[PDB]
């Protein structure tokens, strides 16, 4: 839910002009993006392996 | 009985190479894979272009 | 004189890892594909007779 | 023997009761992923346990299509949760990983 | 204890000499209490013509029927009155009349070798009997789908020359073929230069020699001069033979490209590449971990019955490939496997299966050779392919020697991009066309 | 026997969208699959019939 | 997750198909050299350069 | 100018197990582990489970699995294989010299490892039918199993290969059981060719000191007679026939060595008459048609069948055997001569001294002196005792075969096949 | 074959047959396994000719009037040459036939030669028969009279 609201974030930063909070914000949550799908994710994946003792 | 069976003669279809009955297919061999596969080679050659 | 086996009489079955299972000695398969037709079995839902693992240089 | 390793255990509950398959009767072996490895495991247990297996899959699709739950009583407590696949999932695992050292030399 | 390779150097050699004759007589002392002893002549059916054809059969089952100084039936009376085994074989190039025995009686047993391949009194009454029982013969053979494979496979491989014939010949020669011609063949092909006394067991060399001379006293003594001819090189075709009938509940299968023949240093690394793909069979413990990646493919998928590849060797040329046996709906399977096989081995042979090849090839070797009989066919068929006796040690030299790229290579050379011989029958709708499985002998990739 | 079954064309039908075994148990989230389809030939009729005067 | 592949039969059997794999970038850029008559490289062909 | 051969040595252990080894200085190693196991040791609750037993031998073991026992062995140009008797299995193993130690481990973990796992188990049931469908396609195979099954009531009777109706049923706690009951100390013999002593002692003391199944070579087979027919139409009648005749050992069982030797066991010469063969010249006499008659003769431990084995066409079937059991009626009766029991005699010892020539066959010899003597019995010895066979025994051989409560086994198109009965 | 030898007692009363007599009685009323697919059009012919003749049949109606069953008989049951005798005469032998199943209940017969059905004897075993136990009367009875 986190990607889904990063994405909202994504959509309604794309709907904004590049000016100055919006630019900020905006890079962050495209590092976000790449950062849930690319690290986040399967980190989380593994440590509920080990959570459940797998 | 099986043994009555001969493969007929096919000298009539045979390249030239390929009819000395006592002539090893070795030699003859590169040279008509050489031809035939030249034949596509440029074939190839021909629709590339 | 034991192995029984080769007293040349009641069977032996051999399975292996490698090499097809054989039946074993004796009885009659023998002067007797010497008069003749005995048709053979050869090749049909089947193993395969002689064996190798006897190959050469 | 530890107050701490108790702690990882009560960690451990929780998040055991927080994936909540327990809920739908299901076992944590129940939940695992089918792959080549899965597949054949579940093809070595024995009867008994493989005719358990199905129905408990087959108890909690039938909850999961309906989108209920079990009364709490019949829940799966954590502690009478039987990794009874493990050691067959292991023992796959172990010979693919032998054929694997083979295929190497 | 003793290495492997101690073990080798510890067999002893093969002693050879030469009689006033061309007579080659040769044998290995051991310490058994029996033996084997037997004449290997250099006649077979690639020496035959198409009127010849089955004399040399028909000379095997005169063979034992009675000599000018043992009549009839006498000589089995004094075989098997001494416990003795009497043998004989003919192949496309190789007789071989042989007798196990008492190593007391290899005295008798020479006397009596020398008496069959002398004195073979062909008697008329005989030759009529045995024409009987060898077109019996004849029908009873064609029921082995294998033996009729084999059949095929030579007769299309060889296709225009007389290795393309049946050892047996054709059911006419059989009835038309008379005592003129056989005594004709008798007089061509049994002459001392081209046949070998070869024994193994529990004998000296000495004595060999001393009965060599004492029973094959001028056989080609005062003769040899006349039309003693060579063989002829023999032209494969690469071609195919299918023999469709679908009441016959399995398909066989044979294909071969052509081998390099008795002499070749090649023999060895192909035996290897050979050994590699190996063998299969329905009874054969333990499917799926086979090391073979024909032999397991078969197992698990049931794609057969039964496989086997082969390299028959003739002087100069021979049948180099696999046959199998299975189901109609597994030719296709079955071919695409063995092919992609060869192909494997052609281009990305391994280093590691190349040793599974080499051991596999030193144990079939070394258990081949056990025992009088091995061991004195192996001493006579020797001296007619390669001059010697090859020792063992040899052999190991000559295995040791081939690795992977030494498979590559050799495979290369025989297999890639060649035309095969094939020949089916039975049930062989779905064996590919010719064009499918020549396609088979290539990669694109590579 | 059923014509659904064996009639080569009606085959395909049947396999896909008659006989096919779905789970007990999927969702609303897969419906989306088939509106997906919806899409794509609500998309081609329109899209054609505004083609004629485009 | 490839540690599988890692092995002295592997590295025989790369080793193997190496001359091959070198030709088939050989097939493949010259290919691509003809199809787009890539000037920058076809200058330095003798006959070719047709200008 | 070869070795002065090493002699055999031969050891009994406290615990009954005997070790055999030679070193012949060869380039290859057979080892056998001879059990006393073979398919006499089934009751009527587990018949068959000794032919799943002897297809098992590349399941999973204690530390060595199906996988690397295949693989292990193949990679050297090794060969395991399992064969088994009425009375034993023999778990044979060959290799390279320098392989031998890579062989044993495999072949003690076979014989003392298996896990039998149920799933393997479930796996294999299917060659069951396999294996047996191949064997049973010699009409021979059939015929000597009804033989067995109609002599003896017991133990001897049971089949070498599973019943039909155990096929599927045969289970893993079946197998552990087997092994248990019949693998241990006093009931093995470990054998080896091109291995030395100290070695297979010191493998046998670490690796087979195993014992708590049953002591007894022994239900003890209780032969009873009858007869076994079964309608083919396979064109050619098999049939044998059969009277009890004398335990392994025992000096009798050579009589019946060598009476099967005057009436005739195979042929010697390549599509001979058999001139020798009385059986084949007795029947030759009456019958102008395809034929074959040879002499049969089963000896085991506790019994032994003699007899004689037919194959004829369906309508010639009571001809031939007629003529067949005269002609040993005829030894019985006295007409015997010394130069016939002589050459069967020459037969005999050369046949012997033919059948040891190899690895394979002098192993075996071995393996199952050991089991069912308890020692080794050199060549010179065993010639010695043939020679020992006065021309009376062998016609006192006969007397008990024609005189004896007979077993009969037959199949084909039976029409005119006889009854015992009818004899 | 399946069907009817799902009946542990069609074996044995089968195979009872097969061990008693060496001939005729000794056949099954099953075909043998090896048969089937073997039986032909020529040998069946030749079965309704030798064996369904006159002399072998007999044409029993009820509900039918005898003038009518008679013409039918004088019309088209004018049969005759194949064979006479009830007669290649069973030869009684005696024996055992014996087959391991796993079935957990032993079923086996046990018999002599009796007496050929007419014969004054026969009634005598008949009775014999009944003394000893046929089935049963009463439904899950003790058998008090068997
Ligand atoms: C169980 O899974 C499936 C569904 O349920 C989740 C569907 O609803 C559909 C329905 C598909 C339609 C209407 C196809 C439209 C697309 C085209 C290109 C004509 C299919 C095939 C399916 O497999």
């Amino acid at each position: 839910w986190a990607l889904v609201a990063d994405l909202l974030t994504l959509t309604w930063i794309g709907g904004q002009p590049v000016e100055h909070p919006y630019i900020t914000i905006g890079q962050l949550a495209s590092v976000l993006y790449f950062l849930l799908i690319l690290v986040l994710m399967p980190t989380a994946g593994t440590i509920e392996n080990k959570l459940l003792k797998w | 009985s099986h043994t009555d069976i001969k493969v007929p003669d096919f000298s009539d279809y045979r390249r030239p190479e390929v009819l000395d009955s006592t002539k090893s297919s070795k030699e003859s061999s590169e040279a008509r894979k050489g031809f035939s596969y030249l034949v596509t080679a440029t074939t190839t050659v021909g629709v590339a272009y | 004189m034991l192995s029984v086996a080769a007293r040349s009489g009641p069977f032996a079955p051999v399975l292996s890892a490698t090499s097809r299972g054989v039946a074993g000695a004796l009885r009659p398969l023998v002067q007797a594909a010497v008069p003749a037709t005995s048709e053979s079995p050869v090749l049909d839902l089947k193993r395969s007779v002689l064996c190798r693992e006897s190959l050469r240089g | 023997v530890s107050a701490s390793s108790r702690w990882l255990e009560g960690i451990r509950k929780w998040y055991y009761n927080a994936a909540g398959f327990n809920k739908l009767g299901l076992m944590r072996d129940d939940t695992i992923h089918e792959n080549d490895d899965v597949k054949e495991a579940i093809r070595r247990l024995p009867e008994n346990l493989y005719d358990d297996r199905v129905f408990r899959i087959k108890r909690a699709l039938d909850l999961s299509m309906r989108q209920q739950i079990l009364p709490k009583e019949q829940w799966t407590k954590y502690e009478e949760d039987k990794s009874y696949l493990e050691p067959y999932l292991k023992e796959v695992i172990r010979e693919r990983k032998e054929r694997e050292e083979w295929a190497k030399k | 204890t003793a290495t492997y390779a101690q073990a080798l150097q510890s067999v002893p050699e093969t002693q050879v000499s030469q009689l006033d004759n061309g007579l080659r007589v040769a044998s290995e002392q051991s310490s058994q209490p029996t033996c084997t002893v037997g004449v290997w002549i250099d006649a077979g059916s690639r020496y035959e013509s198409e009127k010849n054809n089955g004399a040399g059969y028909f000379v095997e089952h005169l063979a034992f029927k009675g000599t000018k100084n043992r009549p009839g039936n006498a000589l089995e009376k004094e075989v098997e009155s001494m416990g003795a085994h009497l043998n004989a074989y003919s192949t496309r190039e190789h007789t071989a009349y042989y007798i196990k025995a008492l190593s007391k009686d290899l005295p008798k047993a020479v006397e009596l070798l020398a008496d069959i391949v002398q004195n073979c009194s062909l008697e008329d009454s005989q030759i009529e009997k045995e024409r009987d029982v060898i077109l019996q013969e004849l029908q009873e053979n064609d029921t082995s789908m294998r033996d009729v494979v084999f059949n095929y496979l030579h007769a299309t491989a060889f296709q225009g020359t007389p290795l393309a014939q049946s050892v047996e010949g054709p059911s006419e020669n059989v009835r038309k073929l008379s005592r003129a011609d056989l005594t004709e063949y008798l007089s061509r092909h049994y002459k001392a230069p081209r046949m070998v006394l070869a024994a193994a067991g529990g004998l000296e060399h000495r004595q060999l020699l001393d009965l060599a001379q004492k029973h094959f006293s001028g056989l080609s003594g005062t003769y040899d001069e006349d039309a003693v001819p060579t063989l002829s090189p023999c032209r494969f075709t690469g071609s195919q033979i299918c023999h469709r009938e679908d009441g016959l509940p399995l398909a066989h299968v044979a294909i071969a490209v052509e081998g390099p023949g008795w002499a070749h240093p090649d023999n060895v690394a192909l035996q290897v590449a050979n050994a590699i793909i190996g063998h299969y069979d329905c009874t054969y413990g333990g499917g799926a971990h086979l090391s073979s990646p024909l032999a397991s493919i078969a197992a698990t998928n049931k794609l057969c019955q039964s496989f086997q590849t082969f390299n028959i060797c003739y002087a100069d040329t021979g049948l180099l490939g696999a046959h199998f046996v299975c189901d109609h709906m597994s030719i296709d399977d079955m071919m695409f496997v063995l092919q992609g096989q060869w192909m494997r081995l052609c281009t990305s042979a391994t280093e590691s299966e190349v040793l599974r090849g080499k051991n596999l090839l030193r144990n079939a070797l070394v258990s081949h050779l056990d025992g009088t009989t091995p061991v004195c066919e192996d001493i006579g068929r020797s001296l007619l392919t390669y001059g010697r006796r090859i020792p063992l040690a040899e052999w190991e030299s000559r295995i040791a020697e081939v690795d992977a790229r030494v498979v590559r290579e050799v495979c290369s050379k025989y297999f890639y991009d060649q035309c095969p011989a094939v020949a089916g029958f039975g049930p062989i709708e779905q064996l590919p066309d010719y064009n499918r499985i020549r396609s088979g002998m290539f990669w694109l990739r590579f | 026997t059923n014509i659904r079954k064996s009639h080569p064309l009606m085959k395909i039908v049947n396999n896909a969208f008659i006989d096919l075994p779905a789970p007990s148990n999927i969702s609303s989230w897969w419906n989306f699959g088939s509106l997906l389809g919806i899409c794509l030939i609500l998309q081609i009729l329109t899209g054609l019939f505004l083609a004629m005067h485009y | 997750m490839l540690t599988r592949f890692l092995g002295p039969r592997y590295r025989q059997l790369a080793r193997n198909w190496v001359p091959t794999a070198s030709l088939w970038g050989a097939v493949g850029a010259v290919g691509l050299v003809w199809a787009t008559d890539w000037r920058l490289i076809l200058d330095w062909v003798p006959y070719i350069n047709g200008k | 100018v070869p070795p002065h051969p090493q002699d055999l040595e031969f050891t009994r252990l406290p615990n009954g197990l005997v070790i055999a080894s030679l070193e012949n200085y060869a380039p290859a190693s057979r080892i056998g582990l001879f059990i006393k196991a073979g398919s006499r040791y089934e009751n009527s609750n587990n018949l068959g489970t000794s032919h799943l037993l002897r297809l098992a031998s590349s399941l999973t073991t204690k530390g060595a699995s199906s996988f690397k026992i295949t693989r292990g062995i193949e990679a050297v140009g090794g060969k395991l294989s399992v064969t088994s008797t009425r009375e034993n299995m023999a778990y044979t193993v060959e290799c390279l010299r320098d392989d031998v130690d890579i062989l044993m481990e495999f072949l003690l973990n076979v014989t003392t490892a298996p896990e039998f796992r149920r799933w393997e188990v479930a796996a294999l049931q299917p060659q069951l039918r396999i294996d047996k469908a191949v064997a049973l396609q010699n009409p021979q195979a059939h015929v000597i199993e009804n033989l067995h099954a109609a002599a003896y009531r017991n133990a001897l009777a049971n089949s070498l290969y599973c019943p039909d109706y155990r096929i599927g049923k045969v289970t893993p706690v079946e197998l552990h059981d087997y092994v248990q009951n019949h693998f241990t100390s006093a009931r093995m013999a470990l054998i080896g060719l091109g291995v030395s002593h100290p070695v297979l002692k010191q493998v046998a003391e670490q690796f087979l000191n195993i014992r708590g199944g049953l002591g007894l070579s022994g239900a003890k087979a209780k032969y009873h007679g009858g007869e076994i027919r079964e309608q083919n139409g396979d064109s050619l009648v098999h049939a044998a026939l059969v009277a009890e005749s004398a335990a392994i050992g025992s000096a009798e069982a050579n009589a019946f060595s060598v009476l099967q030797h005057v009436l005739g066991a195979g042929p010697h010469v390549k599509r001979g008459s058999n001139a020798t063969s009385s059986l084949y010249q007795a029947v030759a006499k009456g019958v102008h048609q395809p034929f074959d008659v040879s002499a049969f003769n089963a000896s085991y431990s506790d019994s032994g069948l003699f007899g004689f084995y037919t194959i004829s066409q369906a309508a010639s079937a009571g001809d031939v055997i007629k003529a067949a059991y005269n002609q040993v009626k005829t030894i019985a009766q006295g007409n015997l001569s010394n130069p016939d029991v002589q050459a069967a005699k020459n037969k005999l010892k050369a046949g012997y001294l033919m059948s040891v020539e190899s690895s394979e066959g002098f192993l075996d010899e071995v393996g199952s002196q050991a089991l069912a003597a308890g020692s080794y019995t050199p060549p010179s010895t065993v010639l010695q005792q043939i020679d020992a066979v006065a021309d009376a025994d062998v016609i006192n051989a006969a007397k008990k075969f024609v005189s004896g409560r007979k077993s009969m086994a037959a199949s084909g198109n039976l029409g005119h096949t006889p009854f015992i009965d009818e004899l």
